[PDB]
């Protein structure tokens, strides 16, 4: 299918109780493979998938050096964002950065991004051309006009449209049993008596990869969303994901309903029905 | 500031099976800011041997984390997640329901 | 591979 690589960075100020908690995690599709925690003893960039271990020490040396750069950059942007917004040293704020690239079935470049938020709000983002910037507000304008005058989108575009794509591929070849497997959802249905007159059907997807799934309920062929309850797609912690939808139905009417399951490891959609 | 309260999901890695070892998971998501306090309970007492994923976040900048521990479920025993967060007046206790 | 463009608000 398509694939993506995406680095997520989280910096959190403890005003005068040390220096900001900085956390960085890299991901190929929905597999994390690297992390860095400021409060970690190692102060290294660190493997969290087997395939990446096989890379040599210069890959590890340099990744440590670069990620310590993102940290200091976050560490400064907090102090600068306090000014722009005229906030008070007596208060913990958060900055978040997210950037990566997607490749198609062919693994050619598809799209890149470079997002940035202050205190859980959109601040500045590379638009899709990767030759301009979206501001959230007037602070951003100032930042965008520093990034216009220093040619930042061009520099970014060179990473995302080049090196992101070349390394994502590399990783994809090296983790071929992990990253390039399509583990199909293993499905079943279950039944609970909620009350006298009514019952719940729950429709399960388990042990699937990647996370992207669509779990759909029908009644006589017509999509029913009213009187359902979808959970968000969660992990089992073995790099497989899970999910269920349910409906409350009238007692006896249960023959009529059907849950419908679409995932890329399923050669054709699955239907389940009660009885 | 924006504040978001965790969504909580308590669930085992595998379809549970009394007398078989499994993993009890507590998936907190949709929350902000990052600081959050999560425990796995057995018959109300805290479980110590409890690890977690690394902080990461979604398309809307909200955070999400997984706490998990090994456990061998039974008919008798009872499991929950305590989650506290600045957006909560008192800590939330979602009890484990194997969804049977 | 992490990027390498360090530029600040």
């Amino acid at each position: 299918g398509s694939h993506s690589m995406r680095y997520f960075f989280t910096s959190v100020s403890r005003p005068g109780r040390g220096e900001p908690r900085f956390i960085a995690v890299g991901y190929v599709d929905d597999t994390q493979f690297v992390r860095f925690d400021s409060d970690a003893a190692s102060q290294r960039m660190e493997p969290r998938a087997p395939w990446i271990e096989q890379e040599g020490p210069e890959y590890w040396d340099g990744e440590t050096r670069k990620v310590k750069a993102h940290s200091q950059t976050h560490r400064v942007d907090l102090g600068t964002l306090r000014g722009y917004y005229n906030q008070s040293e007596a208060g913990s704020h958060t900055v978040q950065r997210m950037y990566g690239c997607d490749v198609g079935s062919d693994w050619r470049f598809l799209r890149g991004y470079h997002q940035y938020a202050y205190d859980g709000k959109d601040y500045i983002a590379l638009k899709e051309d990767l030759r301009s910037w979206t501001a959230a507000d007037m602070a951003a304008q100032t930042t965008k006009h520093k990034w216009e005058a220093a040619h930042v989108a061009e520099q970014l575009r060179a990473y995302l449209e080049g090196t992101c794509v070349e390394w994502l591929r590399r990783y994809l070849e090296n983790g071929k049993e992990t990253l390039q497997r399509t583990d199909a959802p293993k499905t079943h249905m279950t039944h609970h008596a909620v009350s006298d007159h009514e019952a719940t059907l729950r429709c399960w997807a388990l042990s699937f990869y990647p996370a992207e799934i669509t779990l759909t309920w029908q009644r006589d062929g017509e999509d029913q969303t009213q009187d359902t309850e979808l959970v968000e797609t969660r992990p089992a912690g073995d790099g497989t994901f899970q999910k269920w939808a349910a409906v409350v139905v009238p007692s006896g009417q249960e023959q009529r309903y059907t849950c419908h399951v679409q995932h890329e490891g399923l050669p054709k959609p699955l239907t389940l029905r009660w009885e | 500031m924006i504040q978001r309260t965790p969504k909580i999901q308590v669930y085992s890695r595998h379809p549970a099976e009394n007398g078989k070892s499994n993993f009890l998971n507590c998936y907190v998501s949709g929350f902000h800011p990052s600081d959050i306090e999560v425990d796995l309970l057995k018959n109300g007492e805290r479980i110590e041997k409890v690890e977690h994923s690394d902080l990461s976040f979604s398309k809307d900048w909200s955070f999400y984390l997984l706490y998990y521990t090994e456990f061998t479920p039974t008919e008798k025993d009872e499991y929950a997640c305590r989650v506290n967060h600045v957006t909560l007046s008192q800590p939330k206790i979602v009890k484990w329901d194997r969804d049977m | 591979l992490l990027g390498w463009v360090f530029a600040q608000v």
